[PDB]
């Protein structure tokens, strides 16, 4: 799908989830 | 998910609930992947060692939004597809199965499918230290007293888990593993914790590339020697290592 794994509420709108941060800083 | 927290309104939205339709039973997790197509793990399905032999017409999922108007969507299953060389005689190697739906299901703010990886995001993550993303509706501790202590959540559990090196995961457990399976988990050095349980199996870990701010399902959890055990980690179906089953199924169907 096109449009996979784009959340409505989230990365649709700009917002992210309480503890999303966590993962991305896991990559660095 | 024990020691996890609340997730937030449509924080997981290729969240699906696997039902027993009689008598009524929450029985596993499961992920959307697209309008009509549901994934979950086998063993939520068969496993005769323990008289579990379910068909499509004995379930039914529950995916959405769980006063307000109630917008969670119920629907039926067409057809079960269970890996042909799932080994439940064993280890749960391949413990992966695929559900499509009677009729499609409608996206909306709550209700949308989570992207399969590719050769290059799998490779690219899904390292050691990296950390995934777990959600279910499973118990919140391996055993509580019943009525003295609280066991099963009342909103969608998320915990983050780093995934573990191999050589660690194979080291800590007499069971078998295969390249089809990995682990995720703290250390008991590493201070903090957090695991799945009864009644996640078959919902998805999931980590979100930083390449294209997407979320993918890289794992689906399976298996694990107690939950939130200090040298013990949960494991987790190796999606992408057995995506070609997946296509060959979808794209026959
Ligand atoms: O494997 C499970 C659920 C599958 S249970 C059926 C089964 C299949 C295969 C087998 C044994 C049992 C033997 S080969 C694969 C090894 C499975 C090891 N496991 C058990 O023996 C369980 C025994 C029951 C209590 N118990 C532990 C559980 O409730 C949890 C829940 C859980 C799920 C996922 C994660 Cl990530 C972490 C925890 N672990
Ligand atoms: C679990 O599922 C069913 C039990 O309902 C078993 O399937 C039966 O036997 C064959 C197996 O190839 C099926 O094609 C038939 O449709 C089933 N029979 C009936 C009476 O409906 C199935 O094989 C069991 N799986 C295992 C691993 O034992």
């Amino acid at each position: 799908e096109a449009d996979c794994g784009l959340r409505p509420l989230f990365e649709k709108k700009s917002l992210e989830d309480k503890t999303e941060r966590e993962l991305l800083e896991s990559y660095i | 998910i024990v020691e996890g927290s609340d997730a937030e309104i449509g924080m997981s939205p290729w969240q699906v609930m696997l039902f027993r339709k009689s008598p009524q039973e929450l029985l596993c997790g499961a992920s959307l992947i697209s309008d009509r197509w549901v994934l979950t793990a086998a063993h939520c399905l068969l496993y005769p060692p323990w008289d579990k032999n379910f068909t499509e017409n004995d379930l039914l999922v529950r995916i959405g939004k769980h006063y307000e108007r109630n917008i969670e969507k119920i629907s039926m299953l067409e057809k079960i597809y269970i890996h042909p060389r799932y080994n439940w005689r064993e280890n749960l190697d391949r413990d992966i199965a695929l559900m499509k739906l009677k009729k499609p299901v409608a996206f909306s703010d709550y209700i949308h499918p989570v992207c399969l990886p590719d050769r290059e995001t799998a490779a690219s993550l899904l390292q050691a230290g990296y950390k995934g993303r777990v959600t279910g509706w499973g118990n919140l501790k391996e055993t509580w007293t019943a009525n003295v202590g609280k066991g099963q959540p009342s909103v969608l559990q998320v915990v983050n888990l780093p995934i573990v090196e191999r050589p660690v995961c194979k080291d800590s457990t007499r069971i078998r593993i295969t390249d089809n399976m990995f682990c995720a988990g703290y250390k008991p050095d590493e201070g903090k914790r957090g695991d799945a349980c009864e009644g996640d199996s078959g919902g998805p870990f999931v980590m979100k590339s930083p390449f294209n701010n997407r979320w993918y399902q890289m794992g689906i959890v399976s298996w694990g020697e107690g939950c939130d055990r200090d040298g013990k980690y949960g494991f987790y179906t190796h999606v992408f290592r057995l995506k070609k089953w997946i296509q060959k199924v979808i794209d026959q169907f």
